[PDB]
């Protein structure tokens, strides 16, 4: 579970993120593919070289859902149900998939943050995506 | 594959016992109803709203023997699972775009699935070993992924 | 999230389990090790020799534990709150050890019950073992 | 472990400029911060209580050097990492006795604290030749155990 001093951390750090997320939502994904190439099975209609638009565009996306979970850091589940119904009974994406995807975006913040991505911060972000990565598999089954 | 002479043969002989047709039909349905989520590649094999229509569907039956089939053959070339496999990954990366973590979990439902049926036979000794097989095939079915 | 078919389920094949716990948990274990032998790692202690009294006792103590959870089905978090305290503040295991027990406390039961052991119950036993590991990991960090 | 000879460039390339005393120590501390259950094996390092507390302990510190210092002698023998981390495999596992998963996680946070450090440098096809080798270490780390 989240601690106040992880909401206000990763208020923090998400803030400093303002309007790149987009552009670091696509770069996760990017890194995503490269490092763990089964990940590409879920995206096969999907436009892979890099620079692409729809990797682009489906990184807003990701980004977007993000920084609404942050905006209702108290109330995840709810604010995030639609996201985690589709996921579980339409795209039926596998569970390790998203740690995957979790571990691409921390890089991706960390190379981008150099200030605010210090250890309390890492670890509280860490829990953040975890829990996200929870409430969109939680009704898979 | 790092398998024991004692493995070896003991995954052999247990093998040698086993109906394909069936464990394969129960092996796959199963998958089905414990990780519905992996339904996602079968949609058109018709009703899977629930455990008796997948256990009871025959394209399913049929799809697991198939699947068993291929998985008995490679406990004969156990020396070799990579090439013999080769091209089984390509369509499963390629054409089928299956996330090969599903292997993983047909693996653990295959060795629930031997339990079941052989019961006492089935000792821990023998289950560690067939742990080891599962995951080598699964390991070799993933190895041509890009 | 367990249904009321899940904890009906769970319920009936634990309740065939009746005296044999002891005995399944223990063999589960037994299985583990050999299996995946990674877990010996948190029992240099304990003699691992098949038949050991350590590993039955401590076969007992799983196997009632998960007695107390079908038990407490409704209830879980706070009928296991101080197990879960132990493993988050003291024994500190790797949540991913979770389900290679998980799995070998399904063989067992499969290799036991057979007539019980159905594609519905399997599925509901699976739920169980995992909310039960949820439970067990939550205050971890 | 199958790395290209341009994967092996770049990862060979980045590590010439990294100072591993110091990326040692981030990581080591890192590691026991995010994950605090990976604290079980330091109860002797005092202090572990806080962040601060974890980043600026001495004996982190000294464990990470140290801890670093095996890692990337292993870099050197990229085609042999089996046999030159043989011996810390068998140490890790009956002496220590270190749950492998726990290698796989310092591996994640490395991929972590060499981002922070190069920034634009640690591009995506950077960071998946690392990813190889961090598993790849892992691996040979593991391989003794039984
Ligand atoms: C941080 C975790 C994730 C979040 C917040 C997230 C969020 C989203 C969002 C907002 C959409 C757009 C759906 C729409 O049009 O409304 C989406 C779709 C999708 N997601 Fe997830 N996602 C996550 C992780 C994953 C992962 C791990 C995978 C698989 C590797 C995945 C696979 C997909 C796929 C295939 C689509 C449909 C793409 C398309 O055809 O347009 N997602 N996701
Ligand atoms: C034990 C490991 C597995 C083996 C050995 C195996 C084997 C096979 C074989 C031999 C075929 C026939 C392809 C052809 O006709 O040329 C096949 C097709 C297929 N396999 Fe696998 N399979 C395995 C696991 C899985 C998993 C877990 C899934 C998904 C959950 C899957 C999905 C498929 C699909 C979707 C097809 C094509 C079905 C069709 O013709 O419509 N396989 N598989
Ligand atoms: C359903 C999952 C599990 C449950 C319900 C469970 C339950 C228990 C129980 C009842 C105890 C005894 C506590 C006491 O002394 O009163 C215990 C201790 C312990 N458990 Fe867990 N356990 C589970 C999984 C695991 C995992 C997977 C491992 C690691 C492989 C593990 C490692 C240990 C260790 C090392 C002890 C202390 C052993 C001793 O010194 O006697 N447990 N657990
Ligand atoms: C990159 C992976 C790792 C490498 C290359 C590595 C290497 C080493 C080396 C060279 C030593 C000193 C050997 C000796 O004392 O004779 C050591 C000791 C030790 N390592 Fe590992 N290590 C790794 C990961 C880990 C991790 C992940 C853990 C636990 C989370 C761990 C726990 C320990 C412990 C407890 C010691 C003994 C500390 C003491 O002196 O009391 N190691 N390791």
């Amino acid at each position: 579970v989240l601690s106040p001093a992880d909401k206000t951390n990763v208020k923090a750090a998400w803030g400093k993120v303002g309007a790149h997320a987009g552009e670091y939502g696509a770069e996760a994904l990017e890194r995503m593919f490269l490092s763990f190439p089964t990940t590409k099975t879920y995206f096969p209609h999907f436009d892979l070289s890099h620079g692409s638009a729809q990797v682009k565009g489906h990184g807003k996306k990701v980004a977007d859902a993000l920084t609404n979970a942050v905006a209702h850091v108290d109330d995840m589940p709810n604010a995030l149900s639609a996201l985690s119904d589709l996921h579980a009974h339409k795209l039926r994406v596998d569970p390790v998939n998203f740690k995957l995807l979790s571990h691409c975006l921390l890089v991706t913040l960390a190379a981008h943050l150099p200030a605010e991505f210090t250890p309390a911060v890492h670890a509280s972000l860490d829990k953040f995506l975890a829990s996200v990565s929870t409430v969109l598999t939680s009704k898979y089954r | 594959m790092h398998l024991t002479p004692e493995e070896k043969s003991a995954v052999t002989a247990l093998w040698g016992k086993v109906n394909v047709d069936e464990v394969g039909g129960e092996a796959l349905g199963r998958l089905l109803v414990v990780y519905p989520y992996t339904q996602r590649f079968f949609e058109s094999f018709g009703d899977l709203s629930t455990p008796d229509a997948v256990m009871g569907n025959p394209k399913v039956k049929a799809h697991g023997k198939k699947v068993l089939g291929a998985f008995s053959d490679g406990l004969a070339h156990l020396d070799n699972l990579k090439g013999t496999f080769a091209t089984l990954s390509e369509l499963h990366c390629d054409k089928l775009h299956v996330d090969p973590e599903n292997f993983r979990l047909l693996g653990n439902v295959l060795v629930c699935v031997l339990a079941h049926h052989f019961g006492k036979e089935f000792t821990p000794p023998v289950q560690a070993a067939y742990q080891k097989v599962v995951a080598g095939v699964a390991n070799a079915l993933a190895h041509k992924y890009h």
